[PDB]
Parts: structure tokens; sequence; C-alpha cells
């Protein structure tokens, strides 16, 4: 409840400052500008490597999501099984990284 | 009256903030850029006046035209000037920016950047010393200081 | 300790500008508060100081007058307010004021 | 990410310098050379002065030659400080720019004391130099040079063993030596590729055959070897300046042929021949005998040459200016293939390109 | 007479390999660089307090032009046009006539300070030390034509700065 | 076995440290004597209520009070 | 009374961000053998005020945008996320004391890439969009090691609670058992905030070159509102101070001094090195930080089990 | 010299000192001169609501000891 008050206050202060920033110099009548970039009008070429690093982020972020309950999982009574599955998950993250390595997926953004 | 005093204090405030936070574009053309760097160097140190170099003309306040403006470059210089947000200022630095200088009678040189952009401070020299460029920047600050924007706005 | 000498030099910089009023006066006009030997004063009120222990460039300075030729120069001090007889001395074109 | 093609468009500082030279006298044409490579002012003065003196069949006095070599090595310090620190500033290292431009400020004080201008001195003239050293100048050049080694050492502390600096320079801009010679490269651009060529050794001018210095040779031809070559050339320039300060002879500073170099102002106001010669040198200028020279020097960017053609008059008929950066920026297209866009700016930094000499 | 920068093979004993791997993993040269920057943090800076402190200059300095007079008030310039013949930028425009006492004096003496390259060939071509390039460098204007000096502005710069120009020429005429 | 190891320690010390720390993390809990006490402390931590037993008549190993000497103890944890 | 607590959080954040610009310019000045600002205020103290007023009265662009609405939403999201990162920070008591403050801060800092992406959308310049995509891939690359390092440390904390992390370091700093995690964490937070040697928004033109002085001053300050926060977070995470519950200002002075020294350490890093090439910091993450971070995550999984040092759940 | 950077660092340090000292004084003010009750877990919330009931004045922080029982 106080959390929603805080979030709403931060959004309100940000919207206040952004509106004042967009509209305090719009009181000025400075001049009207016509103003008739590295690329001129060429279409943005698709970069395959940027997409590959975004999907590699997404899959390793999912493996992170599996890793996230480990401080609570260390409190279990089945510690041998828990330690085995934790080492197996971090090892599978390392194997996904090794396959991403050796198949040249981490190249030109290495 | 009272509102005259209010707009006088507001003019003093906005002129103070504009002259004490000048941001030139890091943009040199010829030999004057070397001395403009010496005015950025530790001996003169423009940053202690609130004068910093910024790469883009979008976050810049003054264009120090420091070097020879040729015919091949003048539309690029005008485009740089047209991308600057107002209030934007121009400091012509050196004899070629001022009036062509040593290349005045050349087929390829714009005889003075004031054919291309409006110029606020003309700094003379070939090159002017870095101390002389800092003199021109402080004269620009004093020119911004005596601007009367809100007084003229209140009287119009 | 040699920090006590630093604080005592700061306090006698305060005491050397004629108190807190002169200290804050030179702090806001000059943005520097170090004291020197008064080399002279021209007919306008520009005061010229030495400190030969400061490094070359800091060792001679002017405090500009607050009023020259009718213009208030309390804040709007100007580099061309130096008369030509002191312009050699301040720009180190000579050793002699 | 790869650079397939790099097409530099120049002419943005093309000012028609060498058409303006054809309509001015030799003395009037001298200050154009300050403004070509405007971090190498007295070196270009020295190149044009050697060209004119070779066409005039006269020689400067020995003291003027030692002053030319002294201030040319001060100029080499200026140019390599500009080169190294702006090459680091583009890659991102912004701090030794500020650390080394104070030493560069002191060397501009040396130019201002010797000539009255901090950059464009117009000091080295055909026939000697314009004016003798002021008393006490060489002591201050000594006090600068004695401490400048620590400044190079802390620059080299901030860059040479740095892994971020090495990762931006070591695999970058490799030139084979045969392609460096075939693309008209000169200076560090050759000597980074292992080529043992320096014009101060091989084709020596004024008193460089009498000073003792080493020539740093690269091994891999990359940006990093050219960086180390420029650092060690600053070291060897300090060595040459120490030798020039120890071996400065007495004597005159202009050639005593008063039909070339102007007489003293005391004797211009006393002698009839000196006033006539002062008049005619500062209005018409000396006639240069007809002929064409190509005189090159080892300027701190490479071979700076003048192909100067006199038709007999007191004005140059033709003055072609060979600059090193012209051929270096021509070779930029080959040097950047297979590299990335953040590597081309490092290549543009390690070819010390000043567009005043590129465009004239 | 030549030397090889970067022709060192690193040693391959376990001491040096462990030194290089500790440099790699423990960032020794990066702490060296941070230490050099921290060493400059505690230095007195090189910054002078302009305009209250001024950059050092010599009496040879080439700044603002001025026309000098004799120690009788008569102006030194005798209209010989050597300064405008030698002028590399053609910045000097001179017209003359005999004035009312028959003296050879100028009617026009213009220096365009926006063409001028501040090289001082005019002051060293001058046979009577009339045109000089003085000590002033702080003469920036707000208008282009305020730098288009005529004879009145140049004689006023002479009258303004003569107390300093005479001392600079006193300190530097024996080198000329 | 030491030429390849010195070679990879000269070329890729990041990966040598990585595989070494990973190998230690795998094999070392099977060699540590304290791995038993982790299990013992995580079962000695009473998250729930110790629900009492109905005294049937013959449970000598169950105490009648918390301060009785029979039952599980934690002196191994107070000493360690 | 709670609104007074929110305001005394968020207004001194913006003031500290304002004077961080002065501290940056001064400390970079003296490291570069020069001075920073000393004219505008006494010792430069009015320089951020004059600079903020100067920016707020410049003309904005209002360009032809692909989206006007996302051109508005990028500074608002930037400032809102930059202010909400501070609310679970225990100094020594937080504004919002939540059980999962660490995971909260991780999630909200993962949300900060939309400001970069929408600022690249809103400019019609396709090269600004390319630079925005490179910035986003940089930030999402280093979020991976942020998450795994933070997980490895919270295996020694016992919970996701940020106030428990003060109890965790009552005997020793957590930089002593976790300095390789601490140094990869510090460099990764340096790479999160687009901070040198990882900045690719000044040279090869960034994502926020379209913004001029209306929103830009907000973006920038939101960006520095992250930076202090990250250092404060690092101060909570590896340099936990002494907390006396009867004198909380001992903790507040101690963590404030450590966070100031760590932000100055950011300033002292950016004044000492050149930048990375873009694929060089991708090489730094994916090939140098990520194998070590996985190895040390295995080590900090198995290590409390093999030493019988599993931390408390509560 | 280098001590010129210390006024800005001291101002920024006061700006970082204000939120922590502020929330400490506010939590002592709003909670009867003591720390705010931390209720991360439902047992803590149950005890805190039981304190709010047994105080009789609808405040969890008003503590009742042996004087409340006979
Ligand atoms: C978050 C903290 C910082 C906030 C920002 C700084 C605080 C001060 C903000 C208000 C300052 C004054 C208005 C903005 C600056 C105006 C500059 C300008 O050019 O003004 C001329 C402008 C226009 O004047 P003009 O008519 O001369 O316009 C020039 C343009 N031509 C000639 C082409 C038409 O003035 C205004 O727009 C007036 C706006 C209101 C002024 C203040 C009223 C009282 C406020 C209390
Ligand atoms: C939080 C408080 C502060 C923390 C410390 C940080 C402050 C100091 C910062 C200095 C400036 C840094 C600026 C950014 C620099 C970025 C570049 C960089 O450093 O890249 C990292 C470099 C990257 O390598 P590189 O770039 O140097 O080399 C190129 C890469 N190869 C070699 C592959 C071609 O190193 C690392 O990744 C190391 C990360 C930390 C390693 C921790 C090792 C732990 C040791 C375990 C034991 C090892 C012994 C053997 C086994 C024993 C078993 C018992
Ligand atoms: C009814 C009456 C009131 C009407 C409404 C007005 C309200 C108050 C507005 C602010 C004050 C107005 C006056 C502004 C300054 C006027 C005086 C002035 O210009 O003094 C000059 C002097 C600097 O002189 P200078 O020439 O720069 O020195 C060169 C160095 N030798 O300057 C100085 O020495 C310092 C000048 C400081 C200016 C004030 C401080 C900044 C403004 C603070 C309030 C607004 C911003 C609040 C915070 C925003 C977020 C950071
Ligand atoms: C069993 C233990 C647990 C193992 C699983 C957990 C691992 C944790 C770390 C995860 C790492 C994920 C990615 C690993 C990829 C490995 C393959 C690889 O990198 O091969 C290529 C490399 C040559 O490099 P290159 O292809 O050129 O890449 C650009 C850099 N130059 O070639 C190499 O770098 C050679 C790599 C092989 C040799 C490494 C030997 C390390 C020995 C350390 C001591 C012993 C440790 C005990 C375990 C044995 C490990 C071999
Ligand atoms: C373009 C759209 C606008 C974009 C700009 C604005 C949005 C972005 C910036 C704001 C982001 C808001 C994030 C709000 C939720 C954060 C997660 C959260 O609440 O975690 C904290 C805490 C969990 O900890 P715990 O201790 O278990 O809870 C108390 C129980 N003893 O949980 C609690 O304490 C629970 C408290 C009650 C429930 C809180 C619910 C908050 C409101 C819902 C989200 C509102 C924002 C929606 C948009 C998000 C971004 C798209
Ligand atoms: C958590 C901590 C946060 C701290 C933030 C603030 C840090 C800096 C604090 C202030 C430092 C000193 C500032 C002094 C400014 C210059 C004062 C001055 O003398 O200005 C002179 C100017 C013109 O004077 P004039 O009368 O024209 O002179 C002719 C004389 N014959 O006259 C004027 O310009 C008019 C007077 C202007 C005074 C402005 C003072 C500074 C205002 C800053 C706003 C914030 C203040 C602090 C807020 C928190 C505390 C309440
Ligand atoms: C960033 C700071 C503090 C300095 C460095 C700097 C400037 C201002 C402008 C420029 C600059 O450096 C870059 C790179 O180096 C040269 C070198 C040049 O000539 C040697 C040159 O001539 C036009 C231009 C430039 C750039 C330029 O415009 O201030
Ligand atoms: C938030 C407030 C109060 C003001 C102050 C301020 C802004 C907005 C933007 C900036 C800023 O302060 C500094 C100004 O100077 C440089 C100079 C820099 O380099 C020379 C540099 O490099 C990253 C960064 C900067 C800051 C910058 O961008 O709003
Ligand atoms: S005015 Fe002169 S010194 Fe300046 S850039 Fe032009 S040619 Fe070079
Ligand atoms: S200094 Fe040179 S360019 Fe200027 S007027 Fe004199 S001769 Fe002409
Ligand atoms: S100033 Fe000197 S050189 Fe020029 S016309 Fe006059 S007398 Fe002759």
């Amino acid at each position: 409840m106080n959390l929603m008050i805080t979030l709403l206050t931060n959004f309100t202060l940000a919207t206040l400052l952004v509106t004042i920033a967009f509209w305090l110099p719009q009181l000025n009548v400075y001049s009207e500008k016509t103003s008739p970039d590295p690329m001129g009008s060429a279409r943005l070429p698709f970069s395959m490597k940027f997409f590959l690093v975004a999907i590699t982020f997404l899959l390793f972020d999912l493996e992170i999501a599996l890793l996230l309950p480990l401080p609570w999982a260390s409190q279990t009574t089945n510690l041998n099984t828990m330690l085995t599955m934790a080492l197996l998950l971090i090892f599978l993250l390392a194997v996904s990284l090794a396959y991403e390595w050796t198949q040249k997926g981490l190249e030109w953004t290495e | 009256s009272r509102g005259e005093y209010v707009v006088a204090k507001l003019d003093d405030l906005i002129n103070w903030a504009r002259r004490s936070s000048l941001w030139p574009m890091t943009f040199g053309l010829a030999c004057c850029a070397v001395e403009m760097m010496h005015m950025a160097a530790p001996r003169y140190d423009m940053d202690r006046f609130g004068v910093v170099f910024r790469a883009s003309p979008r976050q810049s306040d003054v264009m120090i035209v420091a070097g020879t403006l040729t015919n091949k470059m003048a539309p690029a210089l005008r485009k740089v000037y047209d991308q600057m947000p107002e209030p934007r200022y121009v400091v012509s630095m050196g004899s070629c920016a001022n009036g062509g200088g040593y290349y005045h009678y050349s087929y390829s040189v714009v005889r003075g950047c004031d054919r291309i952009v409006p110029v606020d401070i003309y700094v003379p020299g070939c090159p002017p010393t870095a101390e002389a460029l800092l003199y021109g920047i402080l004269q620009l600050q004093k020119k911004i200081k005596r601007e009367k924007r809100l007084r003229i706005w209140y009287r119009r | 300790m040699e920090l006590l000498q630093v604080l005592k030099r700061g306090l006698q910089q305060v005491s050397g500008h004629g108190g807190l009023r002169g200290y804050l006066r030179v702090l806001f006009r000059a943005n520097d508060v170090r004291v020197g030997t008064l080399v002279g004063e021209d007919k306008y009120g520009n005061k010229y100081y030495e400190d030969n222990k400061q490094f070359f460039g800091r060792h001679r300075w002017v405090i500009y007058t607050t009023e020259m030729n009718g213009k208030n120069t309390f804040w709007d001090v100007d580099g061309s307010m130096v008369p030509p007889e002191w312009h050699r001395w301040l720009h180190c074109m000579t050793d002699d004021p | 990410e790869m650079v397939r093609k790099c097409d530099p468009h120049i002419g943005l500082l093309h000012r028609g310098t060498e058409k303006l030279i054809e309509y001015k006298t030799y003395l009037q044409a001298l200050p154009y050379f300050d403004r070509l490579d405007y971090v190498s002012m007295m070196c270009n003065e020295q190149a044009y002065s050697l060209a004119v003196e070779k066409l005039l069949n006269i020689q400067p006095p020995p003291r003027a030659q030692w002053i030319r070599v002294l201030f040319g090595e001060i100029t080499r310090l200026l140019n390599h400080i500009m080169a190294v620190t702006t090459h680091a500033l583009d890659i991102g290292a912004m701090t030794p720019f500020f650390w080394m431009f104070e030493e560069r400020e002191k060397m501009f004080e040396f130019y201002e004391r010797v000539s009255g201008a901090r950059m464009h001195a117009a000091y080295v003239r055909p026939g000697g130099v314009h004016q003798d050293l002021p008393l006490g100048l060489m002591d201050d050049i000594y006090e600068f040079s004695k401490n400048f080694s620590l400044r190079i050492d802390e620059l080299e502390e901030m860059l040479t063993n740095n892994r971020i600096w090495r990762n931006r320079t070591v695999d970058i801009g490799v030139v084979t030596a045969e392609d460096a010679l075939n693309y008209g490269f000169s200076g560090v651009m050759l000597r980074g590729s292992g080529i043992q060529w320096d014009l101060r050794k091989t084709q020596p001018y004024d008193v460089y055959d009498q000073v003792e210095f080493d020539v740093p040779i690269g091994s891999r031809g990359d940006c990093y070897d050219r960086y180390l070559c420029r650092v060690e050339e600053m070291r060897q320039s300090i060595r040459i300046i120490s030798q020039c300060l120890n071996k400065m002879p007495p004597g005159e500073i202009k050639v005593d042929d008063a039909k070339v170099s102007p007489p003293k102002r005391a004797e211009m106001k006393t002698s009839m021949e000196s006033l006539i010669h002062h008049f005619k040198l500062y209005t018409e200028g000396y006639q240069v005998p007809p002929g064409a020279t190509y005189t090159a020097i080892e300027a701190p960017k490479g071979e700076f040459g003048v192909y100067l053609v006199s038709d007999g008059s007191s004005r140059p008929y033709r003055c072609k200016i060979k600059a090193p950066g012209f051929a270096h920026l021509a070779g930029l297209d080959k040097m950047s293939k297979g590299h990335m866009l953040a590597d081309v700016v490092a290549i543009i930094g390690t070819q010390d390109i000043v567009f005043g000499e590129v465009d004239r | 007479t030549y030397k090889y920068v970067n022709l060192r093979e690193p040693s391959m004993d376990m001491k040096s390999v462990t030194d290089r791997a500790a440099q790699t993993l423990l960032w020794t040269e990066l702490i060296r660089g941070l230490g050099m920057t921290l060493s400059y943090l505690f230095r007195e800076p090189a910054t002078i307090n302009y305009p209250f402190e001024k950059g050092p200059l010599s009496p040879r300095f080439r700044g603002e032009h001025a026309l000098r007079r004799y120690p009788s008030g008569e102006e030194r310039c005798i209209a010989c046009k050597l300064c405008e013949a030698v002028c590399p930028a053609q910045a000097i425009t001179i017209e003359a006539e005999p004035r009312a006492d028959g003296s050879r004096r100028t009617t026009r003496y213009d220096i365009d300070m926006t063409k001028c390259i501040y090289c001082g060939f005019c002051q060293e071509a001058c046979p009577v030390d009339a045109i000089v390039e003085g000590p002033n460098f702080e003469f920036s204007t707000e208008t282009h034509e305020e730098l288009l000096y005529n004879k009145e502005k140049l004689l006023n710069n002479g009258d303004k700065w003569e107390a300093e120009i005479a001392a600079n020429i006193q300190a530097d005429y024996l080198y000329r | 076995v030491a030429a390849f190891l010195k070679n990879v320690w000269a070329k890729e010390p990041v990966l040598v440290a990585s595989f070494a720390i990973a190998g230690l993390a795998v094999i070392l809990p099977t060699l540590s004597p304290y791995t038993k006490y982790s299990l013992m402390i995580n079962r000695a931590t009473p998250y729930n209520y110790p629900v009492p037993l109905r005294d049937d008549g013959n449970m000598p190993d169950v105490p009648s009070h918390p301060q009785d000497p029979q039952g599980p103890s934690l002196e191994w944890l107070k000493r360690l | 009374m709670f609104m007074i607590n929110v305001l005394t959080l968020i207004i001194p954040i913006l003031l500290a961000v304002a004077f961080l610009t002065l501290v940056e310019r001064k400390v970079l000045g003296y490291m570069q053998f020069r001075k920073g600002p000393n004219v505008v205020g006494p010792y430069g103290l009015l320089q951020p005020i004059a600079d903020a007023i100067k920016l707020f009265i410049k003309e904005p662009l209002r360009p032809a945008t692909s989206s006007i609405s996302m051109f508005i939403l990028a500074p608002i999201l930037a400032l809102t996320l930059a202010l909400t990162m501070w609310i679970p920070l225990p100094m020594p008591y937080p504004l919002i004391n939540m059980n999962l403050g660490v995971l909260f801060m991780l999630a909200m800092s993962s949300l900060a890439v939309y400001s970069i992406l929408w600022s690249g959308w809103a400019s019609n310049s396709k090269y600004a969009l390319i630079g925005a995509l490179r910035a986003v891939a940089q930030t999402i690359s280093y979020e991976v090691t942020l998450a795994i390092i933070l997980l490895s440390v919270l295996l020694m904390n016992g919970s996701f609670t940020l106030s428990t992390l003060i109890i965790t370091q009552e005997q020793v700093w957590l930089i002593f058992p976790a300095w390789p995690l601490a140094m990869m964490w510090f460099i990764s937070t340096l790479a999160e905030t687009n901070r040198a040697p990882f900045d690719l928004t000044e040279g090869e033109s960034g994502f926020n070159v379209e913004y001029a002085a209306g929103p830009f001053a907000l973006f920038f300050m939101a960006e520095y509102a992250n930076i202090i926060m990250m250092n404060i977070f690092t101060t909570t995470l590896f340099l936990g101070a002494f907390h006396n519950p009867y004198m909380p200002e001992l903790y507040t002075i101690n963590f404030t001094i450590k966070s100031l020294l760590l932000s100055i350490t950011f300033l002292w890093i950016r004044a000492s090195y050149p930048r990375f090439r873009y694929d060089q910091l991708m090489h730094l993450l994916w090939k140098n930080f990520l194998p070590l971070t996985l190895a040390l995550c295995m080590w900090h999984v198995s290590l409390p089990i093999l030493l019988s040092s599993i931390p408390p759940q509560t | 010299m280098w001590f010129e950077v210390l006024p800005g660092i001291a101002v920024m340090g006061v700006c970082l000192f204000i939120p922590g000292m502020a929330t400490a004084r506010i939590h002592r003010f709003s909670n009867g001169g003591r720390e705010k009750r931390v209720a991360h877990y439902s047992y803590q919330w149950y005890l805190m609501e039981r304190d709010r009931r047994v105080s009789g004045v609808n405040r969890y922080y008003v503590s009742k000891g042996l004087e409340n029982i006979d």
C-alpha cells in the first residue's frame, strides 16, 4: 500500500518534471524552423549477430530463472539431491555456453 | 513598477544560467583548433568557466568556428548551425573564419563565415592565442549577460 | 603534524585579506584567495601582487578595480582593463614594474 | 561490423594554397607552409627553406643550422604529442591529452620567445632564421628537456602496458613493407613495418649528420608498433635536443649574402647598400635562379617535400607540396579492410593525418 | 643506429607465466594506471586564474597593430608602402599625398585585421619602425567591420600602447 | 600433462581458473568432513511445531519434558 | 508522515545527482592536471544549478518522431525506474522493507533497457537506432553476470532481503570471501550504466543524441541516479558497514562514505583508460566473465554445504 | 589544489546522508520511539496484529507488559 504510494509518487514527479521540461520553453516564441544522419534514406539492414546475442541473453536468462531459488534451496533436508541438481543446472548453462562458443556463435560480438 | 523588477531579476537569472553554462561543440576546421585545444588544456582550462566540449550540436550552445571555411564545407557548417537549439551563439575564431585571412583571394574559400552564419564574437589572430580565445568567450559571456529578453517581452 | 600548518596558512589567508569581508570579496570576485606582496596600484584601482613561491604563471596577478572609466566592474572585470605600463609586468614581458 | 570499403572525401580544407604561392614572393610564400601541417610549423618552414636555398645555391650559417635542428626536434615533440594524445583521445584515453598539452604549452612559449607567435612563427627562412635566440632561451629549453622524460614515462605508463590500449592497436592497421613502399608511405608508416628508412640518416640535412640518435623500427606494422615508434622518436628527439643545446656554435643567424637575407636594422639605417637591399628584398624579393628542385625532409609525419620551380623571377612559378598524410590517407582504404568501424578511427589516428597538409 | 621497439619474446618459465596470468586475472597494470591518475589528483594544477593572471609572453610578441610616432609627436610613417608590398595577405592599403607642409605622409592606412596573418613582416620591413605589431591580443569585437582598421584606429593604438611598445622595442631592437 | 597445462595457463588463464574452481566445487563436498553437518543443521532447524505423541505406555526414547535427558540433542552444534 | 519519508528519499537523490556532476568535473579536472569549475559558485557549487537552468530553457527539438508517445515515455520511465531503485535500499532502514528487495532491484534494473530501446525508436535516425540496439545488447549482456554474481552472494546471505545483508556482514566484509565476484560485479555495474570504458554513446553518436536539454537533463540525471544507486548497492553487497540499532546514523555515515568513495572510483576509472571496442566488451562478458561467474556460482553453491556454513533462511 | 573537490563531495555526502537519517527518525517517530516492526513472515504479522489488538488503542507499538495482567 505504501509501496503503491511510492511508485505513484515517483511516476508523478517524473511526469511533472517531463511536462515542465517539454512545456516551459514552449512558452517562448523563439523561431519557426524548417530544417530541410550517416545513412540518408537506406533501409536498416538486419544484423543477424545482434539477434543471436539477444536470443542467447533470453535463453541464459531462462537458465538464470531456474537458478534463482538456490538460496532457499540450500535450506532443504535433501542436500545431496539439491547440490547435484544445482551443479547440473550450472553445468548445463556452461554446456550451452560451450556450444555457443565452439559453433562460432560468439563472433564479431565475441 | 513591480513586474518590471520581477522580469529584471528573471532576466538576470536566465542570463546568468546561460552565460555560466556555455557548451561549445568540439568542432575544429584548421590551425585554430589547435589553439582551441590549448584553451581546453590545463593552463587555461575552459571547464572552470562552465565551458565544456560536447560532440553533438544538439547538446551544444555555441559554435566556435575555428579555422578556414572552404567552399566545399560551408553547407555542412550551415547544417551544424541549423541543428543547434536556440539560443545558439557563434564565435568566429581566427582570420580565415573572420574574413578569409591568408586564403582570402582563393577560389575555394568562403571569405568569412559571417556569409554563412550570424556571428556574435569575432576573435582576431592567426591563430589568436588560447588566452585570446578565452577573452572572446568571456566577452561572449558578458554579451549574454546584458541580454534583455524578458524586459523586451514584457514591453511588447 | 604538517596539516596544522595548512590550516594555519588558510586562517592567515582569511586574516590576510582584511577579515572575512575582504576574504569573501576576493573569493567571489577573483575565485582565488591567496595573498601576495602588493607590487603596486595604478590610477584606476587595479592592484598588482607578486608571490615568487607560486609557480610561473601564478606568481603575478591583478585585482581589478570595482569602477573604471565610469563602468561598474565589481563583477564585469575585463582582461583589457590593464594599462600598458603594467601590461608588460603582468604578462611577464619584464621583471620590473 | 566489417569494413568492406572506406572512401575518404577530402577537400573540405582545400584552400588553393599553392596557387596563392604562385602570386606571392618567396618570403611571402613562407607563412603558407606554417599553415599546411599546423602542428609541424617550423619543419615545413625548414623544408621550404632548404628547397629555396638549394635553388639559390647558398647555404645557411652553422648556428642557423643548429637552431633549425633544435627547433625541428622541438617541433617533432609537438607533433608526436599531438599525434599520440589525440590518437588516444579518439580511442577513449582522454587524460594524457591534458597531461602532455602543458609540456606542449611550454614549447609554444619557446616558439613565442623565439619568434613572437606561438604556432605560425615564420621563423626558419631561406638563408638562415629570421632572428637570433633571445638570451636565456636555451636555459629554459634545458629545463624543459631535463624533465620531459618523466612526462613520456607517465604517458607510456598510461598506455603501453594497458590491455585496453593494446586490444585497440595490436591487430589493427597492419601494412606489409612492400605495400607500404608501393603506396608511397613515409616516416613511421614505413618504419613500423620494419623498413630502415629515415631521411635524417640516409639523406641528411642541415646538421643531422652531426647529431647522434637512434631510429625506432617496428616489427609488425600495426597501430601499436607505430605508437611505440612515435614514443621512441620523442625519446630520441630529447636526445637530439640535448646534443644541440650542448653544441650550439656562435656566429650569425642569416646568410651574409645580403641579396638574399635582409641586413640588420642598424646597418639598414646607416649604409646605402643595406637600405637598397632592405628595400628590394622587402618589395620585390630576391630573384631565384631558374630551375626545379624536389627537396624533401623527414618531417614528423613522414617525407614532407616541395617540388619548387623558379622561372628566374622573384616569385615561384610552381610550388607542389608533397605531404605524407596525402598518401597515408590514400592507403587508408587498404589498411581498413577486414577491420571494424571502431578500428578505422584508430587507423585514422595512427596515420597522423592533419587535413591542412592533405588538402593544401 | 636503429633500435627495435616491440621485439621481445616473453619468458616461458612458470614464474613469468604465473606473473602474466596474475596480471591478467588480478589486473595489475590497471591498478598501475589508476595509481598514476591518483598521483596526478594530488598535484597542484597548471591552471592560471585568467583574467586576473595572464599567460607569459615575450617582447617579440605579435599582437595588435599600431602606428608609432617620434619623440616629438610627428608620426614615423613616411608612406613608403614597403609594409603593403611585403604583406603576405595584402592586408595593408596605403594612399598618400604631400600634406600642407610638404611632408610625405599617408592619407589612407588601412589594415584589415581579418585578412592579416599576424606574421609581423610589415614591422620588420618598416624602415622607420612606424608600423609595429604590438602586445595587445585582447581586442575581440562583436562586429566584423570593427576589425577593419583605418589610420585613425592605428594611430590611436600607437597612442594607447606606446608606453609598452617603446619598451618592447627597447628590449628587442638589438636582436633585429 | 604439464606441457598442455602450462600452455593453457599461458594462453587462457581465465578458463584454467574456471575449470579448476568448477572441478573443486564438484569434487570437494565428497571429500569434506563438514558436509554431514550441513545436513544435520538443516534437519535440526524447527520450522514446524514438534507435535507431541500420545503416551501409549511404552515409549522410553521419547521424553516427557523438553528438559529431559532423552531425545535428540544439539550439543554437537553448540560445540562444533 | 510516509510521504515526508518518500520526499526525503527522492529529492536528495536528485540533489546528489546534481552535485555528482560537479564532483565528476572537479575530480576529472584534478586528475587531468587542471581544475574543474570554480567560477560559477564558490568552488563551483552553483555550476549544476546554472547548468540545469540552462538546459531547461533551451529549445527542444520536437522532431519528426516515429512515436511521439514513446518519445515522451522514455524520460518518464527512465526517471521513474531510476527513483524506484532506491526504495528497498537499507541505509540502515529502507523506505519499503520487502522480503525480496534484491530480486526487486534486479527486475527493475532489467526494466531500464526500454528507455534505451524507446529512445532509439523515437529518433527517426537509423544510426541512432543501431547505437541503441548495441547499447541494449550491452546492457542485457551484463545483466546476466549481475544476476549470477548476485545469486552467488545471496547464497551466503540466506535470503533476498537487503536488510539481512547487513546482518550477514557483521563480522567481515563480504568482499573478503567474494572478491572475484566483487570485481566482476563492479566492472559489470560499470558496464550496466554505459560508463567508460564501456560507454559507446560519445563515439563510434549514441541513442540520446536526439534529446536536447528538455528531456536530456532528465535522462542524464536518471542515468546518474542509477550510478550512485549501483555503488550504494555494491556498498550494501560487499562492504557492509557496522550497524548500531540505537545509533543508525553510524551506519548512514559509514555507508555514505563508502558509496562516495566507490562513485569516485567510477570517476577515477573513466579518467584512466581508453574505451572498449564493442565486440571487445562482448568478448569480456561472454568469454571471460561468464565462465568465471558460472565456476564461482558452482563454488558458492557447494561451499556452504562443504563447510557447514549454510546461512539462515530468516 | 586537491582539497577544492571536497566542498562538492561534502554537499553530495549530505544529500546521501539525508534519506537514511530521515527514515530512521521517521521510523522512530511513528512507532513509539522504537524501530519499525519488520514483518516479512506471517508469524511476525500475526504477532504484530496481536500487539495491535492487545494494546487497546489500535496501535501495534503500544506495548503492554506485566502491569496489564492482574
Ligand atoms: C567492488 C569493489 C571494487 C572491486 C575491484 C575493482 C576496482 C579496480 C578496477 C580497475 C579498473 C578496471 C577497468 C575495467 C577493466 C576491464 C578489462 C579487464 O580487466 O578484463 C578482465 C580480464 C579479461 O582478460 P583480458 O582482457 O585481460 O585478456 C584477454 C583475454 N584472453 C586472455 C582470453 C585473450 O580478466 C578477467 O576476466 C578476470 C576477472 C576476475 C578474475 C578473478 C580470478 C579469481 C582467482 C581464483 C584463483 C586463481 C588461482 C588459480 C587456481 C587456484 C585454486 C585454489
Ligand atoms: C520580488 C523579487 C524576486 C523576483 C523573482 C526572482 C527570484 C530569485 C531568482 C534567483 C536570483 C535572481 C538574481 C540572479 C543573479 C543576479 C546577479 C548577478 O548576475 O550576479 C553576477 C554574479 C556572477 O558575476 P559574473 O560576472 O558571472 O562573475 C565573473 C567572475 N569574475 O552572480 C553570482 O555571483 C551568483 C549568482 C547566483 C544566482 C542565484 C542562484 C541560482 C538560482 C537559485 C534558485 C533557482 C533554482 C533552484 C534550484 C533548481 C534545481 C537545481
Ligand atoms: C570437470 C570440471 C567441471 C567442468 C564443467 C564446468 C566448467 C566451468 C566453466 C565453463 C566454461 C564454458 C565455456 C567453455 C568452453 C571450452 C572450450 C574452449 O573454449 O575451447 C576453445 C579454446 C581456444 O580458444 P578460441 O577458440 O581461440 O577462443 C577465442 C579465445 N582465444 O580452447 C581452450 O580454451 C582449451 C580449453 C580446454 C583446456 C582447459 C584446461 C583447464 C585445466 C584446469 C585445471 C584442472 C581442472 C579440473 C577439470 C578438468 C578441466 C579440463
Ligand atoms: C507505459 C506504462 C507506464 C510505465 C512507467 C511506470 C511503470 C514502470 C515503473 C514502475 C514499476 C512498478 C513495479 C511494481 C511492483 C514491483 C514488485 C513488488 O511489489 O515487489 C515488492 C514486494 C515483494 O516483497 P514482499 O516483502 O514479499 O511483499 C510484502 C509481503 N510481506 O511486493 C509488495 O510489497 C507488494 C505490495 C502490494 C502490491 C504492489 C503492486 C504494485 C502495482 C502493480 C504494478 C504497477 C505498474 C504496472 C506497469 C509496470 C511496467 C510496465
Ligand atoms: C543538502 C545540501 C544542499 C546544498 C545546496 C547549495 C550549495 C551551495 C550553497 C550556496 C553557496 C554560496 C552561494 C553564493 C552565491 C553568490 C552570492 C553573491 O554575492 O552574489 C552576488 C550577486 C550580485 O550582488 P550585487 O549586490 O549585485 O553586487 C554588487 C556589490 N556592490 O547577488 C546575487 O546573485 C543575488 C543573491 C544570490 C544568492 C544565491 C545563493 C545560492 C542559492 C542556491 C540555492 C540553494 C540554497 C541552499 C538550499 C538548502 C539550504 C536551505
Ligand atoms: C576534447 C578536448 C578537450 C579537446 C580536443 C579537441 C578539442 C576541440 C576540437 C577537436 C579536438 O580534438 C579532435 C581530435 O584532434 C584534432 C586535431 C586537429 O588538428 C591537429 C584538428 O584540426 C581541425 C581537430 C581535432 C579534433 C577537434 O575538432 O578540444
Ligand atoms: C543534472 C544536472 C544538474 C545538469 C548538469 C549536467 C546535465 C546534463 C548533462 C551533463 C551535465 O553535467 C556534465 C556537463 O559536462 C560534461 C562534460 C563531459 O565531458 C567533457 C561529460 O562527459 C560524459 C559529461 C558532462 C555532464 C553532462 O553531460 O544537467
Ligand atoms: S585564421 Fe590562420 S592560423 Fe587560424 S586556422 Fe586560419 S589559417 Fe590557421
Ligand atoms: S602582420 Fe603580416 S599579414 Fe598582418 S599586416 Fe603585417 S605583413 Fe600583413
Ligand atoms: S608603416 Fe613603415 S613600411 Fe609602411 S608605408 Fe609607413 S614608413 Fe613605409
